[PDB]
RNA sequence: AAACUGAAGAGUUUGAUCAUGGCUCAGAUUGAACGCU
RNA sequence: GGGGCAACCCUGAUCCAGCCAUGCCGCGUGUGUGAAGAAGGCCUUUUGGUUGUAAAGCACUUUAAGCAGUGAAGAAGACUCCGU
RNA sequence: GCAAGCGUUAAUCGGAAUUACUGGGCGUAAAGGGAGCGUAGGUGGCUCGAUAAGUCAGAUGUGAAAUCCCCGGGCUUAACCUGG
RNA sequence: ACCCUGGUAGUCCACGCCGUAAACGAUGUCUACUAGUCGUUGGGUCCGGACUUAGUGACGCAGCUAACGCAAUAAGUA
């Protein structure tokens, strides 16, 4: 499954913007409501607990790439397991994660419409070291250390892909990615490090909220 | 009566030194000194002299440290009691305050350090903790 | 082949004698060694051995219905 | 508790039995009501609880608790009942299932309706 | 620039002839985050009032711990009465694993990945005092080695 | 090269406290059953 | 695996198919954009808040399912013929 | 908050250091036998030897495969399968 | 019933049973070590004192204890 209810009570629950939205507008004009949290109170009284805190932290990382908490906690049982720290093992296999890059490189507006691309048999992945390029309709396809991302033929002159572009330069591109626009074209060079990510999700919080 | 007397050993350095006291001396034996002279060696006491006494009777006298007013033995432990022995293997000793304190063992080469035990490759009876 | 050594506490069997092995089998989770023992009955074909020697004994063919081991070497004897 | 003494007696904790024997450890049993009562719950609170007292496949006679505004049971009524004990009622460690044999769902039920045996309103 | 944060508010009361007398006891913990660390627990009949005695309690009562720059040096226990507490170094990103009382002396001390247990009574006021004791008792491989007149090579 | 990584507590006896000590809870698991879907 | 020189026969082993959300894993039930912030519900200090960019509208996409094609690999080359 | 599942019940371990070997206690919270002698048993002074059973080390044989863990490889991903 | 006046078993003796008490220091026995002060019992050796022993007490450090409290006659260290 997937969330497909309204994203900016999703943020406004996390108190910060989740990129739910694509940058036309500012994130507070898109809501202009993102002070309180959605529903009838939202900015009330009582003390929030440390449980919450951490809950807090971990639903918000889990709505910024769209991945449910069985598809999420198994990301964090790879990253205990895995040698290196818990919290930025975890960071690394969800900005792996092929539907996510194909929204770092520009060819979707937000990650839930870059996830209605890889699913809908739009992006081909070729793994380094194979030469061909298989289509795939899996989001959760884990790319490596120089895999190579590439759009259907069929489906290249996507008037929504054009546009994803455009709106990504304001926005950026990573280092660890190389893309190609007029080509349509990328690659997925490293995995990104852990200061190549906004400093506001505390990881910390998610790796304490998995130890019950 | 007494039946450990490597524990008496211990408990006379740990309540000595919980005293405050200068030296600490007791019934002098071979098993005793091998431990002293590791104690010496390891850096937790000045010094243990062996003063061979009348009627084939010996003395250990054991010279202890005290490191801005406190005692240079923090803890000194007996690890394998004659009710319940320990014997490790080379990759079984119990490291004593990861790699600070000392572990006695008793080894077929004699009394010496857990680091010395694993550097040469031998285990033994893990006999107290010193730290 | 496969030797035991131990203490013969009974003789009064003709051609055989009960041997009493000790071993030392330690406590699977308190690890104190226990001194356990078993009483295994040997072939002593000349009848030779008394009680309280201390006898090897070997493994072999079952002479009867509970004796399969033999006498092969008499150490020590009473004192 | 020392060495010889452990290695002698050695240390036995005690399991501690079912808090639902008549089940028999099973999720559920089906049963025929004897006896369908009401009955007044201990000293801090005061009603008028529904208890059925349910002779069960097992060979057990238990009372169980009717949970729910409402019910359908008499005598000879085929009934599923599951752990869990009322704390007010003494002598009540099993809950009737709701919508599963002859108990039926409560009736207006739009919340919990899963618990109360209750289809979902079209 | 020092950090704080309170670890319990709990109300207690005392009895008189015309009633009860409600007072709240506050228990914080004040911390550098860089090794100094410190408790205090405050009483008074309101709460902010509680919490504000708490502070200055703890601000006198400080110590500074020498850690291995990311957790401590090796596996701590410590007691305070019927409170046992255990810590242990972890390695980095294993995160402070801890009971609300242990994390917070831990958090507030500068130590971001431990693993902690706590034994007997979980006391929050005796738990933080016995692990204020054993990070206070802590050592360091440099003062271990000075302590016997060897170096840190020689002592491994 | 690696197999070497792992440890959380809470509620409830009191006017209040600390201790003791039981009970209960948050986790994981199933050849599962049942209820709603 | 059993029988037979083989041809071949037998094999509810096995290889599969059927039923079941019983479990693990994966995918979907759309995606962007949309404000005098529509109506309806709910609360309310009776006019504001909230459901809420949520909906409508506009522009797209077709994974899965459906329809139509095409189409590996699981096959070990038995027999028969030639040569050594 | 989970999600084609979600809850409830049953059941095991955990939390419970609440049988405590790791790792608890016994003046007053439960807990020292009324006291002693003593059998089996447990444990046991110093020094010089012998032995090598315990102990330690090495070698060799064995510890099936699967499973667990590590490094890889194939299923579009994963579950799954698989080489060392 | 408590109080009063009487009063039998018992209390006493011999020989046997009983085997229990808040049979308590509510603290098993045996070892070694760890500031000190003041009593007291039975010794001993010195010069009215001093010292040293084996008991028996009152205090009081460190240490221990939830606290009370224990504290060389430990509930301290083993």
């Amino acid at each position: 499954a997937r969330y497909i209810g309204p994203k900016l009570k999703l943020s406004r629950r996390e108190g910060t913007d989740l990129g739910l939205k694509s940058g036309v507008k500012p994130y507070d004009v898109k809501t202009k409501k993102a002070a309180r949290p959605p529903g009838q109170h939202g900015v009330s009284r009582n003390k929030t607990s440390e449980y919450a805190l951490q809950l807090r932290e971990k639903q918000k990382v889990k709505r910024i790439y769209g991945v449910l908490e069985r598809q999420f906690a198994n990301y964090y049982k790879e990253a205990a397991r895995k040698r290196g720290a818990t919290g930025e093992n975890l960071l690394a296999m969800l900005e792996s994660r092929l539907d996510n890059v194909v929204y770092r490189m520009g060819f979707g507006s937000t990650r839930a419409e870059a996830r209605q691309l890889v699913s809908h048999r739009t992006v081909m992945v070729k793994k380094a070291g194979r030469d061909e390029f298989v289509r795939v309709n899996i989001p959760s396809i884990q790319l490596q250390d120089g895999d190579v991302i590439a759009i259907q033929e069929k489906s290249r002159e996507q008037l929504r892909i054009k546009n994803a572009i455009e709106l990504a330069t304001q926005r950026g591109i990573p280092e660890w990615l190389d893309v190609d626009h007029s080509k349509l074209q990328g690659t997925f060079k490293k995995a990104p490090d852990r200061i190549d990510l906004p400093a506001e999700i505390n990881e910390s919080l998610i790796v304490e909220l998995y130890s019950k | 009566s007494m039946q450990d007397t490597v524990g008496d050993m211990l408990t006379r350095i740990r309540n000595a030194q919980m005293a405050n006291k200068v030296s600490v001396a007791m019934p002098s034996s071979k098993l005793r000194k091998s431990i002293a002279d590791l104690l010496v060696s390891e850096g937790y006491v000045a010094s243990a002299v062996v003063n061979a006494e009348e009627n084939n009777k010996a003395t250990l006298s054991i010279e202890l440290k005290y490191f801005e007013g406190k005692a240079v033995i923090e803890t000194i432990q007996r690890f394998s009691r004659p009710g319940l022995r320990q014997h490790r293997g080379k990759d079984a000793i119990p490291t004593v305050k990861q790699g600070m304190g000392v572990a006695i063992v008793s080894t077929s080469q004699g009394i010496m350090s857990d680091r010395a035990a694993r550097a040469a490759g031998i285990g033994g009876e893990v006999v107290a903790f010193v730290a | 082949a496969s030797v035991l050594t131990g203490r013969v506490v009974s003789d009064k069997m003709d051609k055989s004698i009960t041997v009493l092995i000790e071993r030392l089998v330690r406590h699977p989770l308190y690890g104190k060694q226990l001194r356990r023992s078993t009483k295994i009955k040997a072939h002593d074909e000349n009848n030779v051995c008394q009680q309280g020697d201390l006898v090897r004994i070997k493994e072999t063919r079952p002479i009867s219905k509970t004796k399969a081991w033999t006498l092969v070497d008499v150490v020590e004897k009473v004192e | 508790a020392t060495t010889n003494q452990l290695i002698r007696k050695g240390r036995k904790t005690i399991k501690e039995k079912s808090k639902v024997p008549a089940l028999q450890a099973c999720p559920q049993r089906r049963g025929v009501c004897t006896r369908v009562y009401t009955t007044t719950p201990k000293k801090p609170n005061s009603a008028m609880r529904k208890v059925c007292r349910v002779r069960l496949t097992s060979g057990y006679e238990v009372s169980s608790y009717i949970g729910g505004e409402g019910h359908n049971l008499q005598e000879h009524s085929v009934v599923l009942i599951r752990g869990g004990r009322v704390k007010d009622l003494p002598g009540v460690r099993y809950h009737t299932v709701r919508g599963a044999l002859d108990c039926a769902g409560v009736k207006d039920r739009k919340q919990g309706r899963s618990k109360y045996g209750a289809k979902k309103p079209k | 620039g020092l950090v704080e944060r309170l670890v319990t508010v709990d109300r207690v009361a005392k009895v008189v002839k015309g009633g009860r007398i409600f007072s709240f006891t506050a228990l914080t913990v004040v911390g550098d985050g860089n090794g100094r660390v410190g408790f205090g627990r405050g009483k008074a009949r309101e709460v902010p009032a509680a919490i504000q005695k708490a502070l200055e309690a703890a601000k006198r009562n400080m110590i500074t711990v020498e850690l291995n720059d990311a957790t401590l040096h090796h596996p701590i226990k410590a007691r305070h009465g019927a409170s046992k507490v255990y810590m242990q170094p972890a390695s980095e990103g294993t995160g402070v694993i801890a009971g609300g009382a242990m994390r917070a002396v831990l958090e507030v001390a500068g130590v971001k990945d431990v693993l902690t247990k706590c034994y007997g009574s979980t006391n929050t006021a005796n738990v933080v005092r016995a692990t204020f004791n054993g990070l206070r008792d802590m050592s360091t491989p440099e003062k271990m080695a000075a302590k016997r007149g060897k170096s840190v090579d020689e002592i491994l």
